[PDB]
RNA sequence: GGUUCUCCCCGAAAGCUAUUUAGGUAGCGCCUCGUGAAUUCAUCUCCGGGGGUAGAGCACUGUUUCGGCAAGGGGGUCAUCCCGACUUACCAACCCGAUGCAAACUGCGAAUACCGGAGAAUGUUAUCACGGGAGACACACGGCGGGUGCUAACGUCCGUCGUGAAGAGGGAAACAACCCAGACCGCCAGCUAAGGUCCCAAAGUCAUGGUUAAGUGGGAAACGAUGUGGGAAGGCCCAGAC
RNA sequence: UCCUCCUAAAGAGUAACGGAGGAGCACGAAGGUUGGCUAAUCCUGGUCGGACAUCAGGAGGUUAGUGCAAUGGCAUAAGCC
RNA sequence: GCUCAACGGAUAAAAGGUACUCCGGGGAUAACAGGCUGAUACCGCCCAAGAGUUCAUAUCGACGGCGGUGUUUGGCACCUCGAUGUCGGCUCAUCACAUCCUGGGGCUGAAGUAGGUCCCAAGGGUAUGGCUGUUCGCCAUUUAAAGUGGUACGCGAGCUG
RNA sequence: UGCCUGGCGGCCGUAGCGCGGUGGUCCCACCUGACCCCAUGCCGAACUCAGAAGUGAAACGCCGUAGCGCCGAUGGUAGUGUGGGGUCUCCCCAUGCGAGAGUAGGGAACUGCCAGGCAA
């Protein structure tokens, strides 16, 4: 998993999830992985498919994982009556918009990244689609 | 100033006060009415806002 | 295991710009002073801006650090 | 060296731009210098394919809007977030 | 040395059954939740451990482990 | 817990504050009656205003990724006792460029809402002040903006509007709170609303052009698949391709 | 019981066993007025002094400071002498 | 002159027990059950490194994910506190299929015998006892198999207590 | 009046910074001395007096420079009041309102009062 050091709070607001993505865009790489959907990563979703990622394209080549979860959501303990404060934080969660590029490649031939991409695809929840970069 | 008939349509219920008022401040009453007034951008900024209730005959 | 509060204070701008106000009616109330006392307007304790002379209300930003001031025109 | 056929606008705002985005159409804006930022809309389909061509961003146009054609650049776009397609094409008067 | 609990979850099956003794009629409808074990022997993975875990005879756990 | 004849008129709330108070009560808000008063009050147009929320942005409070750079502690050929020559393959900040996040961040910033003034029309004066008498202070749900919850609940707690509460009638098969709509009364009169028009059951087996083979309609996901229609583009192609 | 920010949906106000921290004082001076002054942290050199001693110059810029918790505010200083 | 900090302060005053309990009320508010949800549990599935001599999918399958059922434990108090007798055993059962056996088939890391796994199928069948109040469970020994659950976790105006 | 300088306001980053050049009858700064008024929690630097030979580096003004900061359309997008709809943990449609960011481009100020100077 991927924890942010030193946050300046512990527990906050669960918040709403609306609205489109920033990074349509595709930089520092060849290829990427847009998100279609509208979800929750948690951290060891992320952690699950780049860590299978890399094993498909074999060590060649750099990834850029262009988000961070940080962003702290609790759970009760079960069994626990809905009241007595917050819960403690149990995991980190990103807010995944319509069009936001998760991870990215370069110095890799466009079919070996097809398929580490496809095989990244199944480890997430969320509906995704395959980018190329443009110039402008 | 020129004068223009105003018809209600639909029924004012489920609507806002300031909607509601705007009937008030227009004297339609009842379903089926068809009252005579002039027009400027006072007036018609009232029908403006309610215009989905309300069917105008300039 | 905290849950505490404070009972707000009214802040705010009680009267505002374009309306005749009278000797020593309270403008803003403000806690900080982001406002400054302009023409007719005095500064208290607590830094609410209120009303000298009488007449209305011009909220005009002067200054070269451009900080909002409000005046009283005789009117 | 890009056929690009357009016609001038007459409704340009939020509610008129997405009508003719179901039609397989989209809006442009050509501006440039002292004269007025004439509002082009253009048939959506077409610059669909057209960008697949890289030089397409670095080189004149031969766009014709009412028989006259206009010399331009493509400045930049402003594509769809997830779903691959255009939205709206900045273009510099040249 | 390096010390961390592992108890393999997934490999643990729990069974809730209800319990016994005195405290009204509380103790006979809502005690489903005390906790019985199952802990079976093919679940070893030292090799050499579990089998010794097996034929000294202990309490919780039976003639087949 | 119960509280017995009739008609007519108007018409609530389940909120704030305090309470040895939390199923009670008092004041106010809301209601009714009487009285006295100012084009008083509400909607709309224009004008004069501050707000900082949504969104957005990343200088600032923090946080995050990558690249360029970089002293210091240390590892080492070593000082082979400090100094010191050099490198740095190392932890590698400070800084520069590029990429994102934020209720408790703002170099920015709406729509609405709110306060004041002017003008027209409408409204049995709907605004306010005073006096008599009240009730009530356990609210529910739906839409929207949110906290908690598991972005579960016919869950719980707030802002706001509607409705029920105290409103039947029509529709959603049945169904307070969903949609349409406000019952003075009589009629074997007509026209429309939401919703529907083969039959049960009042209304088209309506008109034209397309779509699906699953009874889909008539419960649902990731995912998989020469189901199949439409549109665009690309490869090869009677120097005959699959 | 009181105070600050957020929740609080850009007026005010608005609840929860919702999210974060403080108060039950201090002072004749840190009050009033007059006059002057206004930084923090780094780079450089220099007696021991080296991580930060003091001074000098420079960059920088109010990230300082303000008897205290937090917010707003402050040099026309409410900051310092 | 009051930390009258329960801080609009009743008045210093005042600790407890009640299964010997009694009275007035409440499903506004708990225990069993039903209802809504499905966190948990159970079941199925997607992806796939690896194990499996070779080989991802004979057989399992980490790291992560998407759904279903409403049987475990729970969340909420919507119904009943001017009553809904609550465990287990006996007795009598009835239904569903995610099937223990019989039956019909695919694959096999299926030679034969004997097995593993999955699909179709609910007509019928689906232990006797020791120990414990027990459901469960353990054990001895049989059997083709001694299935899993719903039914107030069936059934006390039928029985035991 | 063309230009100058100094003082005080309006407008108050298009107005301000960094860099290069440059001005002195007049003005300003620097500068000379400080036994006298006054001054340093030490010190003629700051403060103030009495003069002002000399200079124009500094300070300030002026010009060029966009080398930086700043300003900022048109269009589109986000958002959204109101009335409807869907697949209703979010979006679509009609309609009114309409950003921020970014691009083109603009841009190193403008103006008033007063006092003497300058060739009048």
């Amino acid at each position: 998993m991927l924890q942010p050091k030193r946050t300046k709070f512990r527990k906050m607001h669960k918040g709403r999830n609306r609205g489109l993505a920033q990074g349509t865009d595709v930089s520092f790489g060849s290829f990427g992985l847009k998100a279609v959907g509208r979800g929750r990563l948690t951290a060891r979703q992320i952690e699950a498919a780049r860590r299978a990622m890399t094993r498909a394209v074999k060590r060649q080549g750099k990834i850029w994982i262009r988000v961070f979860p940080d962003k702290p959501i609790t759970e009760k303990p079960l069994a626990v009556r809905m009241g007595k404060g917050k819960g403690n934080v149990e995991y980190w969660v990103a807010l995944i918009q319509p069009g936001k590029v998760l991870y990215e490649m370069d110095g890799v031939p466009e079919e070996l990244a097809r398929e580490a991409f496809k095989l990244a695809a199944a480890k997430l929840p969320i509906k995704t689609t395959f980018v190329t970069k443009t110039v402008m | 100033a020129k004068t223009i008939k105003i018809t209600q349509t639909r029924s004012a219920i489920g609507r806002l006060p300031k909607h509601k008022a705007t009937l008030l401040g227009l004297g339609l009453r009842r379903i089926g009415h068809t009252v005579e007034r002039e027009d400027t951008p006072a007036i018609r900024g009232m029908i403006n806002a309610v215009s989905f209730m309300v069917k105008v005959e300039e | 295991r905290n849950g505490r509060d404070s009972e707000a204070k009214r802040l705010g701008v009680k009267r505002f710009g374009g309306e005749s106000v009278l000797a020593g009616s309270i403008i803003v109330r403000q806690r900080g002073t982001k406002f400054h006392a302009g023409a007719n307007v005095g500064c208290g304790r607590d830094h609410t801006l209120f009303a000298k002379a009488d007449g209305k209300v011009k909220f005009e930003v002067k200054g070269p650090k451009n900080r909002k001031f409000i005046s009283i025109e005789a009117e | 060296m890009f056929t690009i056929n357009a016609e001038v606008r007459k409704e340009q705002g939020k509610g008129a731009s997405r009508r003719l985005r179901a039609a397989n159409k989209f809006p442009a804006i050509i501006y440039g210098g002292k004269e007025a930022p004439l509002a082009i809309e253009l048939d959506h389909d077409k610059v669909m394919n057209m960008q697949a061509k890289a030089e397409f961003y670095s080189e004149v146009l031969t766009i014709v809007v009412d028989g006259k054609e206009i010399k331009v650049k493509a400045q930049d776009v402003q594509r769809h977030p997830y779903k691959p397609k255009l939205q709206h094409i900045d273009f510099v008067r040249a | 040395i390096s010390r961390h609990v592992a108890i393999p979850d997934g490999e643990l099956e729990i069974t809730a059954i209800r319990a016994q003794g005195a405290g009204g009629q509380h103790v006979n409808k809502t005690s489903t939740a005390i906790h019985l074990r199952f802990d079976i022997r093919a679940s070893s993975l030292p090799e050499y451990y579990k089998e010794r875990l097996l034929a000294a005879s202990h309490h919780l756990i039976s003639s087949d482990g």
